């Protein structure tokens, strides 16, 4: 029936995919081996979403994992729930992408995509009706941003009919991983604003500061980063997952929150986020939950919703509370929080709460809402772009691989636009 | 998959490469004999060895690197060595005669003889290779051998190979010491060669070697096993997400593309840290900022320049061994707001993170001593410029009444090359000059 | 901007307030909460300020802006502008939510 279809690109795409299957696995009960071991009564029932059904009553994953590297899939496979998949859809390549766009694109875009979009269109033709396509990666490097703009393209144009869903790792001057990251960045901006739906904003750097100062972790690595961002898709994806009283899904989000296609950029977050010693002593409610969500303290932002105006707002719930404060506490907020809301249209919180608590937490529910805060990124790019683009540096690996220098002067066109746009749309007065 | 071929030309090449192979022969627990005769206690193997060795259908090791030198004393050295039984042979090319600090009979009297069998071992040695990424080609600026053989030999693989990766290893001949007369007049012929026909160069000497070693190390005595192990750990510091894993991986083409921001300035700078003994390496806490600071010290460079006199263009940042993201970003935190540390006004960042799970070794006999995690720095400067303007001003000084060039006018080449080399090495200079200012 | 819907006062209040501190002056929470009540007295009482003040720039020297020799002002205003600007959406935590409530 409504199945969702998932997919992998990128190294920490793969390894995000990877812990958020291992997340679902343990949270439904399923075992390393392969069979059912859960004990709950709405882990059987809507299971199929992101299984197949098989013999024996054994679930298969339903996620395509690309790469260029096969060396990433030595290393997730290794894993304690790595051989549960299916290495068939582990299509690697033999050449590194060397954190090149138009190289990865161009390259190793050309004789490697045949058969990611055979296997995708023959796991589409396996079930009978679909919703949208999930594909989680980052923009630092060729592996996802290279492939993963041009696979979007590919199933856009096959199905124009499908949700276009993806969770980018958006870059940070302050914490870097590539000299020509901001190019990458750059080119992967035009096909996410033109040829994808919607696209949630991911930050290492934000987590990182969340995690020394409230968490207060020892060795804070990549895997408590893999966990948060599991943990999130796991409570944006409940909507659907585990159905309760008022129950959303993907589509009408994206169709109530983005007010127009050039904006679709969103600002996740989750709430209970405590140190070790601090969760045996709590207050379990609905002010505490409001606040975290709505201080810029508990968000994965590296910037600052304050210095904008809220746009749409969406508070997604999973537990088992009540209906009255998620209302009462929107209004007062409103009331009191007015300059840092749209006022021409009011009401920009959606109540959302899914009655089925998740496994191991009884109050859990994420922040799903698109401030006026990413504009300062935009234009921070857009200055280093023009910086590294006046004297052309970093510019004839590209040029060797044949692609000419108009794309750039096009999509810094594009970005120009894009951020006057949202300048001229963040102080929208009421009349003249 | 990622496999990689090393050449080894003159005696210095020769050795850093019996350097390399015998540290990864240590490090992955490889017997001198070539098989595994590890039957009663087993102290590690079970890894990824097809990087460099390759496994035969009786469980033996056979090394890929190329062993070729003018002079056969240095073959004869090596072959009647401990390791003879590892290599084979067929790996080591003699000689009749040779350079010994010369380039026109090794480029044209001498290399010239010797083609189409390292040819035809390389074609062999590639074909039994199935994924190809770069070469380890080993030489040195001042060995004849290494100058000109080299540049005859990377002229062609050049033009054999073009979308595979060129990297270069040599010695710089330091300003205040030296080794012959001759070293800067095979300079001037290799750099245009090296310029104009690879992708990257790495340029490193001896006399900041010895300085590193009397102020960490302490020794009154050095020796070149002492360079060679250094280089060698560079080596393996570099390639290391290449045999083994990480959280982050860098292979060659991801880290060489950044590397590189102009055809004409691909000369970074290397730092290894830290370059410590045995005593210096137990009453010392050791954490990843400290390290990364002390990176940048010029005191810990191995080519002597001032950073403070330059600015960066490129930086590019490698870990080995438990080493914890906070700290990287911790250490990047600080020195992105240390005044010292100069760059431009259009670079505000760039830099990689290779996570490596295995931490270095140690050899029994040598003087490092056992750290729980390294550091490796390749980061790309201007500073660096005034060794080639000291080289021109020498070539330029020695040149006036040509002193010791009627040899190699009798030998047959073109007087022209030298203004030719002259004037692109000023060519490049400026270009450096102008990267170098910014707005 | 004179219109009455207060989207126009608070473009006009957002340039008073930093001219209201080129002379020092405290731009007040309860001096703006009686602007927009029109309890009698307050706003009244900072403009004469102003005005006596205007009679003490016209009054022997230096125009306002040659006045900063005095005391250096623009220290911290920096951060007092921005803080204005904060507490003008403060007092719209109170203030403008009548006026809100028409277009809510």
């Amino acid at each position: 029936m409504r199945e969702i279809v998932h997919l992998q690109a990128g190294q920490c795409g793969n390894q995000i995919g990877a812990k958020f299957w291992e997340v679902i696995s343990d949270e439904h009960g399923i075992d390393p081996t392969g069979t059912y071991h859960g004990d709950s009564d709405l882990q059987l029932e809507r299971i199929n979403v992101y299984y197949n059904e098989a013999t024996g009553g054994k679930y298969v994953p339903r996620a395509v994992l690309v790469d260029l590297e096969p060396g990433t899939m030595d290393s997730v496979r290794s894993g304690p729930f790595g051989q549960i998949f299916r290495p068939d859809n582990f299509v690697f390549g033999q050449s590194g992408a060397g954190n090149n766009w138009a190289k990865g694109h161009y390259t190793e875009g050309a004789e490697l995509v045949d058969s990611v979009l055979d296997v995708v269109r023959k796991e589409a033709e396996s079930c009978d009706c679909l919703q949208g396509f999930q594909l989680t990666h980052s923009l630092g490097g060729g592996t996802g941003s290279g492939m993963g703009t041009l696979l979007i393209s590919k199933i856009r144009e096959e199905y124009p009919d499908r949700i276009m869903n993806t969770f980018s790792v958006v870059p940070s001057p302050k914490v870097s991983d590539t000299v020509v990251e901001p190019y990458n960045a750059t080119l992967s901006v035009h096909q996410l604003v033109e040829n994808t739906d919607e696209t949630y904003c991911i930050d290492n750097e934000a987590l990182y500061d969340i995690c020394f100062r409230t968490l207060k972790l020892t060795t804070p690595t990549y895997g408590d980063l893999n966990h948060l961002v599991s943990a999130t898709m796991s409570g944006v994806t409940t909507c659907l997952r585990f159905p309760g009283q008022l129950n959303a899904d993907l589509r009408k989000l994206a169709v109530n929150m983005v007010p127009f296609p050039r904006l679709h950029f969103f600002m996740p977050g989750f709430a209970p986020l405590t140190s070790r010693g601090s969760q045996q002593y709590r207050a379990l409610t609905v002010p505490e939950l409001t606040q975290q969500m709505f201080d810029a303290k508990n968000m994965m932002a590296a910037c600052d919703p304050r210095h904008g105006r809220y746009l749409t707002v969406a508070a997604v719930f999973r537990g088992r509370m009540s209906m009255k404060e998620v209302d009462e506490q929107m209004l007062n907020v409103q009331n009191k929080n007015s300059s840092y809301f749209v006022e021409w249209i009011p009401n920009n919180v959606k109540t959302a709460v899914c009655d089925i608590p998740p496994r191991g937490l009884k109050m859990s529910a994420t922040f799903i809402g698109n401030s006026t805060a990413i504009q300062e990124l935009f234009k921070r790019i857009s200055e280093q772009f023009t910086a590294m683009f006046r004297r052309k540096a970093f510019l004839h690996w590209y040029t060797g691989e044949g692609m000419d220098e108009m794309e750039f002067t096009e999509a810094e066109s594009n970005m120009n636009d894009l951020v006057s746009e949202y300048q001229q749309y963040q102080d929208a007065t009421a009349e003249e | 998959m990622r496999e990689c071929i090393s050449i080894h030309v003159g005696q210095a090449g020769v050795q850093i490469g019996n350097a390399c192979w015998e540290l990864y022969c240590l490090e992955h627990g490889i017997q001198p004999d070539g098989q595994m005769p590890s039957d009663k206690t087993i102290g590690g193997g079970d890894d990824s060895f097809n990087t460099f060795f390759s496994e035969t259908g009786a469980g033996k090791h056979v090394p890929r690197a190329v062993f070729v030198d003018l002079e056969p004393t240095v073959v004869d050295e090596v072959r009647t060595g401990t390791y003879r039984q590892l290599f084979h042979p067929e790996q080591l090319i003699t000689g009749k005669e040779d350079a010994a600090n010369n380039y026109a009979r090794g480029h044209y009297t001498i290399g010239k003889e010797i083609v189409d069998l390292v040819l035809d071992r390389i074609r062999k040695l590639a074909d039994l290779c199935t994924g190809l990424q770069g070469f380890l080609i080993f030489h040195s600026f001042g060995g004849g051998t290494g100058s000109g053989f080299a540049s005859l030999l990377m002229e062609r693989l050049s033009v054999d190979y073009g979308k595979k990766s060129k990297l270069e290893f040599a010695i710089y001949p330091a300003p205040q010491v030296s080794t012959a007369v001759v070293e800067p007049y095979n300079s001037i012929l290799t750099t245009h060669t090296t310029l104009e026909h690879s992708d990257c160069a790495f340029m490193v000497d001896n006399e900041a070697i010895y300085d590193i070693c009397r102020r960490n190390l302490d020794i009154e005595r050095p020796t070149y096993t002492n360079l060679n192990r250094l280089i060698g750990q560079i080596v393996s510091s570099i390639t290391a997400s290449l045999r083994f894993d990480g959280a982050l991986n860098v292979d060659l083409t991801e880290f060489q593309t950044n590397l590189v921001p102009y055809p004409r300035i691909h000369f970074p700078l290397a730092t290894y840290a830290p370059v410590i003994s045995a005593e210096k390496a137990y009453h010392e806490q050791l954490s990843v900022a400290e390290i990364t600071n002390a990176c940048f010290e010029p005191a810990n460079q191995m080519v002597k320049c001032d950073p403070r006199h330059g600015k960066y263009m490129a930086c590019c940042m490698l870990y080995r061994g438990d080493v914890v993201p906070k700290d990287v970003n911790a250490a990047i935190a600080t020195i992105k707001t240390k005044r010292t540390i100069q760059f431009v006004d259009w670079c505000p960042t760039g830099f990689k993170v290779g996570i490596n799970y295995q931490p270095p070794t140690v050899v029994p006999g040598g003087d490092l001593a056992k750290v729980q995690r390294a550091v490796c720095m390749l980061s790309n400067t201007t500073a660096i410029a005034e060794a080639w303007a000291r080289l021109d001003h020498k070539f330029d000084l020695m040149y006036a009444k040509r002193a010791f060039v009627h040899w190699y006018v009798g030998e047959g080449m073109e007087e022209g090359e030298f203004s030719e080399a002259r004037e692109d090495l000023a060519a490049l200079e400026k270009d450096y000059e102008e990267v170098g200012v910014d707005s | 901007s004179e219109s009455r819907g207060s989207t126009a006062k608070l473009n006009n209040f957002s340039r008073l307030q930093p001219t209201l501190h080129l002379l020092g002056l405290q731009f007040d929470q309860n001096v703006a909460q009686s602007i927009i009540t029109e309890k009698p007295g307050a706003a009244t009482k900072l403009l004469y300020q102003l005005y006596i003040a205007l009679q003490k720039k016209k009054k022997t020297g230096l125009t306002g802006l040659e006045i900063q020799t005095m005391q250096p002002q623009t220290n911290l205003r920096l951060q007092t502008l921005k803080s204005e600007a904060f507490r003008e959406q403060r007092l719209n935590r109170r203030r403008q939510n009548e006026i809100m409530a028409k277009i809510q």
